[PDB]
């Protein structure tokens, strides 16, 4: 029983809403971050299932995951998870326009496989893999959060979990996009995101940078017609690199690799390099 | 006429009085609606007692590309029209922007819809016409294409006037829009969905989807049941998907005119070339006779709303 009375938490300043919940800097032994879920009520069915997956989510520990610190239905249901100083690879990229070397771009994307290859290991598909959802601990290790809790991002209807979508829609696979070929989350689900993510590493850019319309993005990548353009790749990339962001991307899932291959890529290419 | 240029010029009265927007001049009042993408607020202008709206956009986006969007969004003070929202002045602070508008005590017609179940024909008449002026205003004045036509984008008051806003005349703002969440249906014709804008002929589609769906008060994709229409959850990718493959939707047999029934026809043609244009649309049948009867639109929008009659 993974819960937390209202009276512990000291819920802080809001600092934003994403596609499912709205973050706030909470105290609890510390800094947290107190993320308030959209589902305000849940089921008796849906609570049950919640509760199963924090226990999921309880015994994970990795360098590369943030610490999740349990939950609290108290005024209204809530994530606790550990706090984090800096930004999010997303401002990092898109935002402050940083500066990395490329020799820290590629270590950036060898411990985000270091911490995807770790919830794989563990049977999580985080469903939510993108660059707002990845952060940079002083900036230095790579911290990976909003992983898993399938059963809060679709909202319910008594016993019944189906995954409405949501998300950013530039990371979604296209199976995914389409929801139809069954359960449309998998490992390689992750593995395009995690695709996508390279796209953001290798040009400095989002995908889809000539597309402004967020139906026609869905309607195209979901019917196969839409594919992140890879000309965008910066000059000064390893060759070596571009092919495995390729990999990833591949329209049918079944031919994108897993992340035991995928990290083996970027640390043999991480190695000969300089 | 004269009471639009009365009106016209009433408000510009009332905006010079009014100087650069700063974020402590203003005292929220209540909260006016919400949607995927901002929040709107009924706010007092303390400097100048005014009370306005105020939409809160908050992007994630570098500060390069939002100067521009602030310096976009000031062509703004140029849309005057009685079918364009009222514009008071766009600013950023607090890491988000503010666009301040004059205030539509009736609100969306997406709100309306719901507090009246259904909208009467005899109005939705009145409505076709002011939307027909307003992306006629935009596209002749200022070469601008609305982009979004949809209930929520068509704003009501209780002077009876019915105006257009939150089109597209930022081209900035448009690319940062399109990293948003998925939403959970669509106002886009099917050429937008597979290619890009056709003028105006692609707001018009939108138009006659919503006119449908307030005609019949539901989202028209896909087409209602055979026993759901005699009581007179589908995915996001699918409506795309039945949009682009699937023949358009249609009124109801015998609840809705002839005359309006072929107007909407007219405007969910899925080529956008055989579709209506706005010269077309403006001399339809339908809008003839829309135009020539004396409805009381105010005063059905007060009834609707549970406020007492006005004037
Ligand atoms: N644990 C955290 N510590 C610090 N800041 C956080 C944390 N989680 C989220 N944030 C920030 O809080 C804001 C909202 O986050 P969030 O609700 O996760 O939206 P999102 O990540 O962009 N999309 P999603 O995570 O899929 O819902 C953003 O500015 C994040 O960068
Ligand atoms: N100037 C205004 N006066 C009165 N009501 C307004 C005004 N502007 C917006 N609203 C209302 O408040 C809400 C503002 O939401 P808005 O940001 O336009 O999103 P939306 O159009 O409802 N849906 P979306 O486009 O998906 O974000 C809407 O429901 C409107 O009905
Ligand atoms: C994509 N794009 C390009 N130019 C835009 C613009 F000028 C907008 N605003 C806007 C316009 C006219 C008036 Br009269 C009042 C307004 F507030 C909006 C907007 O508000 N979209 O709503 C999203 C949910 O917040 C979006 C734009
Ligand atoms: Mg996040
Ligand atoms: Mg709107």
């Amino acid at each position: 029983d993974w819960e937390i009375p209202d009276g512990q938490i000291t819920v802080g300043q809001r600092i934003g809403s994403g596609s499912f919940g709205t973050v706030y800097k909470g105290k609890w032994h510390g800094d947290v971050a107190v993320k308030m879920l959209n589902v305000t009520a849940p089921t008796p069915q849906q609570l049950q299932a919640f509760k199963n997956e924090v226990g999921v989510l309880r015994k994970t520990r990795h360098v590369n995951i943030l610490l999740f610190m349990g939950y609290s239905t108290k005024p209204q249901l809530a994530i606790v998870t550990q706090w984090c100083e800096g930004s999010s690879l997303y401002h990092h990229l898109h935002i402050i326009e940083t500066k990395f070397e490329m020799i820290k771009l590629i270590d950036i994307a060898r411990q985000t496989a270091q911490g995807m290859d770790y919830l794989h290991a563990k049977s999580i598909i985080h469903r939510d893999l993108k660059s707002n959802n990845i952060f940079l601990h002083e900036d230095l290790t790579v911290k990976i959060g909003d992983f898993g809790l399938a059963t809060v991002k679709s909202r319910w209807s008594g016993s019944h979990q189906f995954e409405q979508l949501s998300g950013s829609i530039l990371w979604m696979a296209p199976e995914v996009i389409r929801m139809q070929d069954k359960n449309p989350y998998s490992f390689q689900s992750d593995v395009y995101a995690f695709g996508i993510v390279l796209y953001e590493l290798m040009t400095g850019q989002l995908p889809y940078s000539n597309i402004n319309n967020r139906d026609q993005i869905i309607f195209m990548v979901g019917r196969g017609y839409l594919s992140p353009d890879l000309s965008k790749v910066r000059s000064n990339c390893p060759k070596a690199m571009k092919r495995l962001m390729a990999e990833c991307l591949k329209k049918k899932r079944d031919e994108r690799p897993l992340f035991p291959q995928i990290l083996a890529s970027i640390e043999l290419l991480a190695r000969s390099l300089p | 006429d004269e009471q639009q240029r009365k009106r016209l010029e009433a408000f510009l009265t009332q905006k010079q009085k009014v100087g650069e927007l700063k974020d402590d001049d203003f005292e929220k009042i209540s909260e006016l609606g919400a949607g995927n993408g901002g929040v709107v607020f009924k706010v007092s202008h303390k400097p100048s007692g005014l009370v306005m709206a105020r939409k809160l956009i908050h992007l994630e986006i570098k500060p390069a590309i939002r100067n521009q969007i602030i310096r976009e969004l000031q062509v703004l003070h140029e849309c005057n029209s009685p079918y364009i929202v009222g514009f008071y002045g766009a600013f950023y602070s607090d890491g988000e922007i503010s666009i301040c508008m004059e205030h539509m005590d009736g609100g969306s017609l997406d709100q309306v819809l719901k507090k009246a179940g259904r909208i009467p024909e005899q109005i939705l008449g009145k409505v076709s016409i002011a939307v027909i002026k307003g992306l006629t205003y935009l596209r002749e004045k200022h070469k601008i294409m609305h982009r979004d036509v949809k209930p929520s984008n068509i704003l009501v008051n209780s002077r009876g006037e019915i105006k257009l806003c939150d089109f597209g005349v930022s081209g900035q703002l448009i690319d940062a829009m399109a990293n948003a969440f998925v939403g959970t249906r669509s106002y886009m014709s099917p050429e937008r969905l597979q290619g890009t804008h056709y003028s105006v002929q692609s707001d018009i589609w939108s138009m006659g989807l919503s006119l449908v769906e307030m005609a019949v008060g539901r989202y028209p994709i896909p087409p209602p049941d055979a026993k759901e229409l005699e009581l007179m959850p589908m995915a996001i990718f699918e409506l795309l998907d039945y949009i682009v493959n699937e023949p358009p939707p249609k009124l109801p047999s015998g609840v809705f005119s002839l005359e309006f029934q072929d107007f909407v026809n007219k405007c969910l043609i899925k080529n956008p070339a055989e579709r209506a244009d706005l010269k077309q649309l403006m001399v339809h049948a339908f809008i003839k006779r829309s135009d020539a009867e004396e409805v009381d639109f105010a005063g059905w929008l007060c009834s609707t709303i549970g406020l007492n009659q006005p004037s």
